[PDB]
């Protein structure tokens, strides 16, 4: 029996807030300009150091810890590229048409043009960002979809506890709603309207996952040893 | 063997 | 617009009244099964019911009000989830199977006889077992197709041709609503509706899943040039790649 | 495109 069960929905926003990882910084050489191995060798290093504080992130979203070692691996295994992008749409927040990567690293969409098949990727980033932005997203609700996704991502790829953990992040995030003084009708219709742009994260994810798949066979930017186990983990 | 299991456990 | 004044009672009605018939297939239980074969069945399965799709998506509330290149990306993008969706429901009752059609069902030996599509069967199997644990209703199956072809496709978009957009969203709340309301006569607290209304909109995130590795397979097998593709398949394929 | 005309056929 875990603990995240009998969190209130405040203890609950309380420990996602606290667990939040920190926004890492890219390698500081000013160049605005890139080239396809010189932006996707940023990108690769700035990912494979965020990778290290998700994990931790993970063992800190209430429920996650009293998960099997197996069950753990595999859903930040499944859902790591989901989080990891559904953070740099978060960051991208108020900076529309740019990407917020990291503090020293905003791109464009014509910076995603310099490797073929990004900029298609870049549009959807930006779409949900903008989708966000419309929606006025609280980092309360943010949070929560972020540990949705780790716990949902890979719930049918294998369960009866996590279900009842995303339960009581719906919870949570209708919590959040009624705080704001929104009306029942409006709590289910917002509700509804976070949960269904997790499909367009997915999208974006999957799509995201065979560029890094070609970037990988083209073999210019090594990946690092880690990056190459998350990877493996989707054939 | 994975690095994810080492960095879960530490 | 007419989908905005409907009653979550009327639009029930509407989707129900224009749900797709059932296909049949061409399987031949005396013909052992193959990789060209299986392929080429479900191929062929697919592609009749994309036809009867095409024109389920007029019927559906608010589809009409849509641009004519509006309505050629969503159905582009959400073509495969919609099938994948209605496979997952017929196969509901049919545990470790999968029900293609009335006269075709298969289990994971069946799915190994074309390479890599066993593992795109399990998921499927998953998402019917999870429809059968949730005791997944008809009235709410209908909702949830509905809402992938308005969905799917919406944020993979002229300044004004973001009202339509905007528009789009009207329906979906519209759906919303009727799920809810669906929840409640079943004798569902707010807090089950908030909660089962959630299960069900974190499916639609396996059934992407699901959709983005079947068309890579359909690409795959495509290229290797062993099961000839129709040629509405190849135009809803090549939108994806 | 087929999508186009399935799409636009009235009748
Ligand atoms: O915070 C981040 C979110 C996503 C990415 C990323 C993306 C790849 C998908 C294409 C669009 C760019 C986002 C990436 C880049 C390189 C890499 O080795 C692993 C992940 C990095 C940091
Ligand atoms: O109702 C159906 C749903 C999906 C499929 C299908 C699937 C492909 C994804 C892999 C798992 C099998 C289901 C398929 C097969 C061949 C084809 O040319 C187009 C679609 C057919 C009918």
């Amino acid at each position: 029996n875990s603990l995240a069960l009998s969190l209130t929905a405040d203890q609950m926003v309380s420990a996602l807030l606290d667990a939040e990882p920190p926004i890492l910084y890219s390698e500081y050489d000013p160049t605005r300009p890139f080239s396809e191995a010189s932006m996707m060798g940023l990108l690769t290093n700035l990912a494979d150091r965020e990778l290290v504080h998700m994990i931790n992130w993970a063992k800190r979203v209430p429920g996650f810890v009293d998960l099997t070692l197996h069950d753990q691996v595999h859903l930040l295994e499944c859902a790591w590229l989901e989080i990891l992008m559904i953070g740099l749409v978060w960051r991208s927040m108020e900076h529309p048409g740019k990407l917020l990567f990291a503090p020293n690293l905003l791109l464009d969409r014509n910076q995603g043009k310099c490797v073929e098949g990004m900029v298609e990727i870049f549009d959807m980033l930006l779409a949900t960002s903008s989708r966000f932005r419309m929606m006025n997203l609280q980092g309360e609700e943010f949070v929560c979809l972020k540990s949705i996704i780790l716990l949902n991502s890979g719930v049918y790829t294998f369960k009866d506890h996590i279900h009842r953990v995303l339960d009581k992040i719906t919870d949570t995030l209708i919590h959040l709603m009624a705080k704001a003084g929104l009306t029942l009708q409006q709590q289910h219709q917002r509700l509804a309207q976070l949960l269904l742009i997790l499909s367009h994260i997915r999208h974006m994810s999957n799509k995201g996952m065979e560029h890094l798949y070609s970037m990988k066979c083209k073999n210019v930017v090594p990946l690092s040893d880690l990056l190459l186990e998350m990877l493996d983990a989707h054939r | 063997h994975k690095i994810l299991h080492r960095l879960l456990q530490d």
